[PDB]
């Protein structure tokens, strides 16, 4: 027991472009 | 009494046209050579014909209908027009004892007083109009008849055997007679339409392919008594338009792009109606707007038209008044400014497709080579509610491959053979082959 | 093979940003100017945009649902000791790396138009006394220089510095600042006619030349035409070739005089379209003798009837912009119309698309015109 | 504000080596990417002092302890990757349509620096497999 693994995602899902604040970036 | 009443069709019609663009335009008084062309005061694309009746415009006769033809044309500075030629319909008499011609000529000069406009030796009879001449056709038929009983090998009702080029149609006869083709370029002068030589490469028409997506039950076909429209997509010059029933689609659609092949752009700009009765006005309203000399579809003959006209119907608008267009003799939807592309029909005739072809996916897949959006017509109802986008995207392919399908294959074959046919472009492409071939060979006699 | 390590902590600090083969190009040039440069107006709230020397990029993020990790190669401090197990579908490993960071998201780059920051810049009208109506204002931080305004401005050093020649942006006495329309085409007009008071040549027109031909007569204690303010017309109605000399365009200033008698006659009042055609006509301040076309008399002004009309008065909202447009105009002309939402789409991609979907397109004949419902 | 992005470590470097040929970058960095959320342990002092010499899954850099959970196997377009000793991700090493700027941002003086390019990476799209 107690190996590393990966949790897998069934699916894959791609978010819209944003706007960047100064904020989000620092 | 029946006269009046075509003449009433006829003024309406021309109200249509008008109302589109296609005024009446009448050249300038005569007076050289065809060959020093543009001499003449006038230039336009002839896209479009259809018989019609008009009026005269010492003795003015009482009141009496004109036989003629309507041209549609398209002039060299994007704008339009349409002109109309008057000609007298004619057909003629056969006779067994070529002597005795003369006392036919004096018993028919009789016998056909109310119906002919004149005769002249065959025996070449002329009419004021189609009805006079149907009649002289009524009149004829039973004489022919016992005629075509009797065995032959004295009295001059047995003389007439028969009638030669008998089955020609009005717009048909005036094509060939005046040497007129839709597809080429005409300078009209009151001497005549003279072809342009000079010009081959074809005009621009403005050209509109749509398809709509309705409600229907469950293993059932859609039926326009109970089941509403929900979309109509359609295509404009390569420019994408997409009307929606929020009465069914559950949430506003926007914009989007669907472009399979750099060859196919797709830009759709959508509008939101709040019922379908919002949905067909802006749909009514946009065709007006833009004009179209074609509308294309995918049967639309069989399914679209008749339910729209339906639920035209069920909201108290009458189509004909809102865009001119109504069902013929045939049961088919039809104009007279703007031709009725059915791609389906092409399809049947022309394409080489398989019954197993005969569906829109496999003509894209065979005819533009890629494979379109595919969705099964019994989840297209629920979907509406549940999954407005796919439904959407979906509806938009189907007006990208309908434009692209008319544009690449059909509009180019169809007005090429226009070209040579004297047919508009509707009739070439709903006869069959065999009365198409029969043209030709009425041409080149 | 590869031996892959993981740190227990990774530094957030590093980010991924896509690079287009511009992007690329502008990254691999030694020179230029300040190579790229991460530029924004505020800390909390306008956006931040990443320029180069002569273009400007807005910055999108995007996130994904992946584990995407950074790593990178390092010598072991202590031998990898290790039993192999498995052969299959392995060789014998020759390196190590590391994971130092773990990204989430992407930065796309999308080619976007610069605009200048006209926050803390004052409105000249020839007033003297100007330094008491600059330092008696909000903002105590008084904008010095050029390098100031581009440093604090949402575009590239290039596209900022057309802009500013393109708006007839000046400066006195050190302080950036914009002229007035009157007192701008007033200096044009009055630059023009000393010009050819002195047969100067308008080809190749130069500052010190054109300022001593300009404030000659005039006396110097009413004479604001300095040579930057010359520089400034220059910069506006001319184009040098060298970049040094200046030479004159001519469309540009007869349109933008027709503009000025738009301000003066048709502000107040409307009138008929012929009549308008005629007295308009009647004008004619510029020796040189003007041209009229259809082209000419669009986007200034809305309609059998013409009346005046300033693009900076209307709503900036485009919904509200295009009512107030249907309430103004009945029926409009296509050409009458374009100049005037160009700037303005909130899409921003394509011209027909936002007149269709925001307006009724009822085309005609003569040209393919826009209704209203 | 504004800060220019500092390249000229990059640039150097650059020159003076080849465009990328294959995954590993000419600076000697990479780019992982699984579909997926990577499981660590929760107590890494722990394990790494419970940790045998036999296994050498832990080690000591700069004063970090860091784990090896595994390893990457290129045999060209396939990949292989092994994750514990019972883990197996089939991928692939894909050109990347447009390539990656990996840059470092320096909070403490509000400097930006180009840290390398990315051109290449090594995806895993399919789920794990038995050993």
């Amino acid at each position: 027991t107690v190996k590393i693994w990966v949790k897998y995602n069934e699916g894959f899902s791609n978010a819209v472009r944003k706007n960047v604040t100064w904020n989000n970036l620092w | 009494a029946l006269s009046a009443q075509q003449l009433l069709n006829a003024s309406k019609i021309d109200d249509i046209d008008s109302m589109m663009g296609f005024e009446r335009y009448v050249p300038p008084q005569y007076n050289f050579d065809a060959k020093d062309i543009d001499q003449i005061p006038g230039v336009g694309w002839l896209t479009n014909m259809h018989a019609t009746l008009v009026s005269q415009e010492e003795r003015v006769t009482t009141n009496q209908g004109i036989s003629g033809v309507d041209f549609y044309f398209l002039d060299e500075e994007g704008g339009s027009f349409k002109s109309t030629v008057v000609y007298d319909p004619y057909f003629f008499i056969a006779c067994n004892d070529e002597s005795r011609v003369n006392d036919v000529e004096e018993l028919v000069k009789k016998y056909l007083e109310s119906c002919l406009k004149s005769l002249q030796i065959l025996i070449k009879l002329s009419f004021v109009n189609s009805n006079q001449l149907f009649e002289a056709r009524k009149l004829l038929r039973p004489i022919l008849q016992d005629n075509a009983n009797n065995n032959v090998q004295v009295d001059a009702k047995h003389l007439i055997e028969d009638i030669r080029e008998y089955d020609v149609p009005y717009h048909v006869r005036v094509s060939i007679d005046k040497d007129i083709r839709v597809g080429k370029w005409y300078k009209v002068t009151q001497q005549g339409f003279i072809e342009d030589t000079r010009k081959i490469a074809f005009a621009d028409p403005v050209v509109m392919a749509f398809a709509i997506a309705t409600t229907k039950p469950p293993l059932k076909f859609p039926d326009s008594a109970v089941d509403q429209i929900m979309m109509i997509s359609y295509m404009i010059d390569g420019e994408g338009f997409l009307i929606t029933n929020r009465e069914i689609i559950s949430e506003d659609i926007e914009d989007f792009e669907y472009t399979p092949k750099p060859e196919y752009p797709g830009f759709f700009t959508i509008f939101n109606e709040n019922d379908e009765v919002a949905l067909l006005q802006r749909f009514f309203e946009h065709i007006r707007d833009v004009r179209p000399t074609v509308i294309s579809t995918f049967n639309g003959d069989f399914f679209d038209w008749p339910f729209i006209h339906n639920r035209s119907k069920i909201h108290g608008l009458d189509m004909f008044d809102e865009i001119g267009f109504a069902p013929d003799a045939e049961g088919e939807y039809k104009s007279s400014y703007c031709s009725h592309m059915d791609c389906f029909r092409w399809v049947k005739r022309d394409s080489y497709l398989p019954q197993g072809s005969q569906g829109l996916k496999a003509v894209t897949q065979s005819k533009l080579g890629y494979n379109p959006i595919e969705l099964d017509p019994e989840l297209m109802t629920p979907y509406a509610f549940e999954k407005p986008q796919h439904l959407s995207e979906y509806s938009v392919s189907d007006a990208v491959a309908t434009y692209y399908l008319y544009m690449k294959y059909v509009h180019p074959f169809i007005f090429s053979l226009c070209t040579i046919i004297p047919l508009n472009p509707d009739e070439t492409l709903r006869k069959g082959t065999g009365t198409l071939c029969e043209m030709l060979l009425m041409v080149q006699a | 093979s590869i031996n892959l390590h993981s740190a227990p902590e990774y530094d957030p600090s590093y980010k991924l940003i896509q690079l287009t083969p511009e992007l690329l190009d502008i990254i691999q040039d030694p020179v230029q100017n300040h190579q790229l440069r991460f530029k924004s107006l505020d800390k909390d709230k306008s956006e931040v945009v990443l320029c180069s020397h002569d273009k400007t990029w807005v910055l999108k993020q995007r996130k994904h649902s992946n584990t995407v990790l950074l790593m990178r190669e390092f010598v072991p401090e202590q031998p990898i000791t290790f039993d192999e197990t498995l052969l299959f579908g392995l060789s014998k490993p020759y390196m190590d790396v590391v994971g130092f960071a773990k990204t989430e998201s992407e930065f796309e780059t999308r080619e976007t138009h610069g605009e200048l920051n006209l926050n803390s810049v004052p409105i000249y009208n020839g007033e003297l006394d100007f330094s008491d109506k600059i330092m008696k204002r909000s903002s105590t931080k008084v904008i010095g220089t050029l390098e100031e305004l581009l440093e604090n401005s949402p575009c590239s050093a290039l596209e900022g510095i057309s802009k500013w020649h393109k708006i007839g942006g000046s400066v006195k006495d050190g302080v950036l600042c914009i002229l007035s329309q009157d007192f701008l085409f007033k200096a044009l007009h009055v630059l023009l006619m000393s010009a050819m008071a002195e047969s100067l040549d308008l080809q190749h027109l130069n500052v010190e030349d054109t300022h001593h031909a300009v404030g000659k007569d005039i006396e110097d204690e009413f004479n604001p035409y300095t040579r930057e303010i010359i520089e400034t017309v220059l910069n506006k109605f001319a184009v040098q070739e060298q970049e040094n000399t200046w030479r004159l365009r001519i469309p540009f200033i007869a349109q933008w005089y027709g503009i000025q008698a738009l301000r003066k006659y048709v502000s107040g009042i409307s009138m008929p379209i012929d009549e308008f055609l005629i007295k308009w006509k009647s004008l004619f301040p510029p020796f040189f003798p003007c041209d009229i076309d259809i082209d000419m008399l669009r986007g200034y002004h809305f309609k059998k009837t013409v009346q005046y009309i300033a693009k900076s008065t209307l709503p900036m909202d485009p919904k509200e912009r295009f009512k107030v447009l249907f309430r103004l105009q009945s029926q409009w002309d296509l050409e009458d119309i374009k100049p005037l939402i160009e700037e303005l789409n909130s899409r921003g991609m394509k011209i027909d698309s936002f007149i269709m979907k925001y307006a009724r397109r009822k085309r005609l004949g003569k040209k393919t015109v826009v209704t209203s419902r | 504000p504004s800060v220019d992005i500092d390249a000229s470590q990059w640039q150097k470097l650059t020159q003076s080596r080849e465009k990328q040929t294959t995954v590993i970058t000419p600076l000697g960095m990479m780019m992982l990417e699984i579909q997926g959320e990577l499981e660590l342990p929760k107590d890494f002092a722990s394990l790494a002092r419970r940790d045998s010499p036999n296994e050498g899954r832990f080690s000591e850099q700069d004063g970090e302890t860091l784990i090896r959970f595994g390893s990457l196997q290129i045999d060209g377009e396939r990949a292989t990757l092994f994750v514990g000793k019972k883990q197996r991700l089939l991928g692939k090493v894909t050109k990347l349509d447009v390539p990656m700027g990996i840059m470092h941002f320096n909070s403490k003086d509000n400097k930006v620096e180009l840290v390398d390019v990315m051109k290449y990476k090594v995806i895993f799209k399919d789920r794990p497999l038995p050993i």
